[PDB]
């Protein structure tokens, strides 16, 4: 259906299985701008991904969820092509479209697999509209039970875990780690949370601002000097996007080396991923399936004498920046999820006891 | 009350067990008096007032086991308890290398019965009980199984960090087992484990079925303080516990969580 | 109609001449083809005597050749599924053998779909203009490397185990697809291990502790890789898994004629030096990283759930 | 082609090659009429808890599928294994093979003025296949279509 | 060093820049007047890039009296990565700037420059409630680096005390 986005500048010699973009030219420079070649919510979510507007932990899941619910709950049901099986194959340009836009978090893959399994669960024998509303009831009870009941269930369990004076750290941008922080704080507790962040997102901001507006004492240091929190950390909350079937976890550039420098003290790392995040794709190295954002966002502000403006004049210099990363399952020990506090290497046995058995 | 004298009767009169089946058949004799579950929680607390993990864990698996009928369930549950020793005995005496030098810990029934099973299969070996003193703990095993024709030479507990050159197979007793994948035992358990992981030389561990506990430690003081009463029973991360042993059978480090989550913690 | 015994004995007798055939999974092909026939005229009345017939003939088939469990896990497989189907019958006689052979048809489509699955799960690892290593010879890791040869441009090295050079052949094979691989000797497993980036291995049997059992040179490759901690991806189909342990006896390894490593052109020396070699080493479970398997990936100590399912452990001891 | 009554009957047997697999399903290309592409179905690739996707099917091989009940816009094009419990299978494989030979001798009718592009293939097939439903038995139709080209 | 090496050879220099602020980008410009193929990675991403780099070198400000140095920051997480994967570490040092200073003189071994390189003056309602502190010079423990380059040839890291005792009598180390 859709064209692709062109390359900008040059690339490293290694990552030529990975495309790079720019946000100075996007997808909808050209395509069918009244969106009926593709559903309107798709080009909506795509061009607001192209400026990073929903760049959250399970915020991205719920953004595509509202987009696909605006796909499905106005969907014309054509004849000469079947009740339930013209959806999922026409949804192949949807996620290939968003894969072209900026590639998927594995949370969106889990959403794809669930609404896939449910639109198979209603086939032909029912009329399309109340089947569509039963699909609405199924997807609403799904996101409600899993996302929300998992958040408050791990809030009650980690409230039983975390005690007084536990100075705990975050590499902070989610809606679960600051969640557990605030709804453990407001029940008669005390703990001096510190956030850490990183160039070029410079993101700790949602977490630190939500802590201070929730009234929690905060400190601040960036991972290029993360060896100064090296002695005094009492425990660390690690906000991971996905959680694979090694036992690994999965989050940004700036949960890469704090994981190992806080395995180097026996300070027990504590990752927070609910039942929704247990994936099946399993990688091992750090360049395999990892995106690469706009590579000319790393410039410097030294008056005006910047080094990285006309970097295409001379011959062989380059730029790059990775975005996601994977930590090995040695370091990571405890995951924060529903049925208990399951450890690292025993993850996918939970993933088979909520997979239709 | 009525439910501590038969409990002392079963912890004392029969030597073939721990206080675990004392708690079990005590809380089964309880039922001679949907309407009893929280009464059972209160009285399992009142019998789990001991300095023991197995009694309180047996009580919580009672409240699980409830969730005119369960008398015969309890009888066959005692049958589950009874022959478990012979099953782990015929299941667990085979991995001992002929010519290997066992290093064991203080007095449990279980490594007693499994080393008696290894003698009944007639291997050539040597066992070292360790001393593990906040009190006399290792010398009673030293005499009780120098009764069975093995050179039992007790190493000093701090001296375990040097005797590990001549210990390629380090078995321990069974005091408490937890859903991380680890085992809590008397204090001089953790140090031989950390040293054994520095030795690149394996560290096998026996356990028991209904001694499964569903709490969770993470670090030093995450042990439960109703078992402490200086420490009494200590452990840390289960990064190297090589193999665990059950009524179920040969079980890896993770699989005790599998038997727990099958029965929902 | 009793012409069945002769090929049980021909099969264990070609299990005594090394073991036929040459390659790896065709062993599984000929053994499950000769295992679906074990109830042809082999008739009974009740399931118990059928069970004990599988007991006796299976244990003599496994003890005739104890250095290969690929027949043993399959006879445990068939005894497990037939007691499973009788247990599902009860809650004796009729509908048993039909569903048995139907289940065998299911698993025999599986065991030939294996290398296609491991070939098609093979582009989620490898990049451009880096190097890669593997030791030994298996056509599973050959399928992995030829897939990744079909799609990317990288630069293999192969270090070979050489009591018998079973690694020169893939070393010439991999320049046919135009990789430009470079082959050192196995003296340099550590001289180049700075300038490696990743290494794959092809196992032979994995025990029921998640501990594999592979060719010569893999134990030193794992514990010489973790002096760089580059990951070991193991190639391991779901048939050549074993529920075994390192402890039952010895001949866990396999001792062959050691004229592979000494010639008869020396002088007067070979009267006393008592040479020995296995062809198979033993590797710790806790050091390899993940499966490329015919369910997908697994952690190297997850395996007990699979062996809870596939083999009923009371008759794993058989 | 191989019998112009295209959409086959209710609980019969056929085989199929699988040219490409979908995201969810496995949409197979049936060959007992020229170039349609069917599907698979959920439940019975067995009769108990197997539940897997790619260890049964190649991108490329054949197998003995069984049809339950196909209609047009109810969209139930049944490609599975139901109830082959004592049932023979490979009769349909030989039906398949003999019909492929029937094609192979008639794909080349292709007379000597090389017109491969489009001669109307039914103009040489249809009139040469039309009266050959002389008896009702479809395995009898098998031995009678094998009887068709043993020309003497 | 790298300019003479590219006078006669061909190689591949990735340049992490440790980023409370930049001091990598200037040699990222000045390292293309001889065509050396430089790729300016951003140093919050070190635990991805072990699995290409073979020797990972640094530049340091001065070297202490244990085999340890002080360089521009981030080099601790750099070297604590480069012992997880056991890769070498050349450390360039001309010999005017070696030091017998043992680390017990005082704290602020580092140099706390102002946090106007980490929070500029668009921040919100937040700046006077959070603790904001960065070091500019961070400390590599002596246990990790592996090779030195001097004006008298290469030297070990567990040998430099002879260079100190040759170049300083040890009693005037407190001045």
């Amino acid at each position: 259906q859709v064209p692709t986005r062109k390359d900008y500048g040059s690339k490293v010699s290694l990552f030529s299985h990975l495309p790079q973009y720019s946000r100075q030219n996007s997808l909808t420079q050209f395509m069918s701008i009244p969106s009926s070649v593709i559903h309107p919510a798709m080009v909506r979510l795509g061009l607001q991904y192209s400026q990073g507007l929903v760049s959250g932990s399970n915020a991205r899941c719920i953004a595509l969820l509202r987009a696909l619910q605006q796909v499905i709950q106005d969907y014309t049901t054509p004849p000469n092509e079947e009740l339930s099986r013209d959806l999922v194959n026409k949804l192949k340009p949807y996620m290939s479209f968003l894969t072209q836009c900026r590639p998927l978090s594995a949370s969106m893959h889990n959403a794809i697999k669930f609404l896939n399994k449910e639109i198979t669960s209603v086939g032909s024998s029912k009329r399309e509209e109340e089947a569509k509303s039963e699909l609405r009831a199924a997807i609403d009870r799904y996101v409600q039970e899993k996302i929300v009941l998992a958040a408050q269930a791990i809030s009650r369990f980690a409230y039983q875990k975390i005690s007084n004076g536990d100075v705990i750290l975050v590499y902070g941008c989610s809606s679960l780690v600051s969640r557990i922080l605030q709804e453990a704080w407001t029940e008669g507790r005390r703990f001096r949370v510190v956030v850490v962040d990183s160039r070029p997102w410079l993101e700790g901001r949602h977490t630190l601002r939500s802590l201070v507006h929730a009234g929690v004492p905060a400190s601040y240091l960036l991972i290029p000097a993360a060896s100064y929190v090296l002695p005094e950390v009492s425990k660390v909350l690690l906000g991971a996007h996905a959680l694979l079937a090694n036992g690994s976890v999965m989050s940004r550039v700036g949960t890469a080396q704090l994981a190992l420098v806080a395995r180097a003290h026996n300070v027990p790392v504590l990752v927070c991923c609910e039942t929704y995040k247990f994936c099946e794709r399993v990688q091992t190295d750090a360049f395999v399936s990892n995106e690469l954002d706009d590579p000319d966002d790393l410039q410097c502000k030294r008056g005006e004498h910047v080094a990285l403006a006309n970097w295409q004049n001379h011959a062989s210099l380059r730029l790059l920046n990775l975005v996601y990363d994977v930590t090995p399952p040695e370091l990571v020990d405890l995951v924060i999820t529903e049925l208990g506090m399951i450890p690292c290497s025993s993850v996918p046995v939970v993933l088979r006891v909520k997979s239709s058995d | 009350k009525e439910l501590i004298e038969y409990f002392k009767s079963q912890m004392k009169e029969d030597p073939d067990m721990a206080s675990a089946v004392a708690a079990i058949r005590t809380l089964l004799e309880f039922l001679k008096r949907g309407l009893r579950a929280n009464l059972t929680s209160a009285i399992e607390t009142l019998c789990g007032v001991d300095s023991s993990v197995a009694v309180s864990s047996g009580g919580e698996l009672f409240l699980r086991f409830i969730s005119k009928i369960m008398i015969e369930r309890g009888e066959l549950f005692l049958r589950r308890i009874s022959l478990s020793r012979n099953k782990i005995a015929d299941l667990c005496h085979t991995f001992i290398k002929d010519g290997a030098t066992i290093l064991t810990h203080a007095y449990s029934r279980v490594v007693l019965r499994v080393l008696e099973a290894a003698v009944a299969a007639k291997k050539r070996f040597s066992v070292y009980v360790t001393e593990s003193q906040p009190d006399l703990s290792g010398k009673k095993m030293a005499k009780a199984l120098c009764h069975l024709n093995v050179p039992v030479t007790v190493v000093l507990d701090a001296a375990v960090g040097y005797i590990m050159e001549k210990a390629d197979l380090v078995i321990v007793g069974a005091e408490g087992v937890v859903e991380n994948g680890g085992i809590i035992n008397k204090i001089g358990t953790n140090q031989m484990a950390v040293c054994a992981k520095a030795q690149n030389k394996p560290f096998y561990v026996v356990a028991e079925s209904f001694k499964f506990v569903r709490l969770f430690p993470l670090n030093q003081q995450d042990v439960p303080d109703k078992f402490k009463y200086h420490p009494w029973v200590d452990y840390t991360a289960p990064s190297l516990i090589t193999l665990l042993f059950t009524d179920l059978g040969v079980l890896t480090p993770s699989a005790v969580s599998d038997e727990l989550i099958k029965l929902y913690l | 109609g009793s012409e069945l015994s002769e090929r049980i004995e021909s099969f264990v007798e070609t299990l005594k001449r090394g073991g036929g055939p040459r390659s790896s999974e065709e062993m599984a092909r000929e053994t499950l083809g000769l295992l679906r026939q074990i109830i042809t005229d082999h008739r009974w009345s009740n399931a118990g005597e059928l069970m004990e017939l599988i007991r006796r003939e299976g244990r003599r088939m496994t003890a005739a050749q104890p250095s290969e469990t690929t027949v043993g896990n399959m006879v445990r497989r068939v005894l497990k599924i037939i007691r499973e189907e009788y247990g599902r019958l009860h809650g004796h006689y009729a509908q048993l053998q039909s569903n048995i052979i139907e289940a065998i048809n299911e698993l025999l489509v599986e065991l030939e779909g294996t290398m296609e699955n491991i070939a098609a799960q093979a582009l989620e690892h490898i990049h451009s203009n880096e190097v890669i290593m593997t030791i030994g010879f298996s056509r599973t890791v050959e399928a992995f490397l030829k897939e990744a040869a079909r799609k990317r441009k990288f630069h293999v090295i192969v270090a070979e185990c050489a009591p018998f050079c079973q690694g020169h052949e893939m070393a010439v094979n991999l320049s046919k697809a135009g990789i430009e691989t470079t082959v050192m000797t196995d003296a340099a497993i550590f001289a180049v291990m700075s300038r490696v980036n990743k290494v794959i291995i092809g196992t032979k049997t994995i025990l029921a502790n998640g501990a594999l059992r592979a060719v010569t040179g893999t134990h030193t490759l794992a514990l010489a890789a973790k002096h760089h901690s580059t990951p070991l991806i193991v190639c391991a189909p779901m048939f050549k898994l074993s529920p075994q342990f390192p402890n039952e006896e010895d001949s866990f390894h396999k001792f062959v004629a050691p004229e592979e490593v000494l010639p008869f052109t020396e002088g007067d020396i070979l009267e006393k030096v008592s040479v020995h070699c296995p062809v198979f080493d033993y590797v710790p479970p806790e050091l390899i990283t993940l499966f490329i398997s015919n369910i997908g990936g697994n952690a190297p100590s997850y395996i007990y759930r699979l062996m809870s399912e596939l083999y009923h452990p009371d008759d794993h001891v058989l | 082609r191989f019998y112009q009554h295209k959409f086959p009957e209710v609980e019969d047997v056929v085989m199929v090659n699988v040219r490409s697999i979908a995201e969810m399903g496995a949409y197979v290309s049936l060959l007992e009429y020229n170039n349609i592409e069917g599907m698979i179905l959920l439940s019975e690739l067995s009769r108990r808890r197997i539940r897997s996707i790619n260890k049964l099917i190649r991108i490329g091989r054949n197998e003995c599928v069984v049809v339950i009940r196909v209609d047009k816009e109810k969209g139930y094009i049944d490609l599975s294994k139901r109830r082959v419990s004592p049932e023979e299978a490979i009769k349909c494989e030989d039906k398949f093979t003999k019909s492929k030979t029937v094609y192979s001798i008639l794909r080349h009718v292709a007379e000597v003025l090389e017109y491969t592009k489009d001669e109307q293939l039914e103009s040489l097939f249809q009139r040469t296949a039309w009266v050959f439903d002389d008896k009702y038995k479809r395995p009898g139709y098998g031995a009678y279509d094998a009887f068709k080209h043993a020309v003497s």
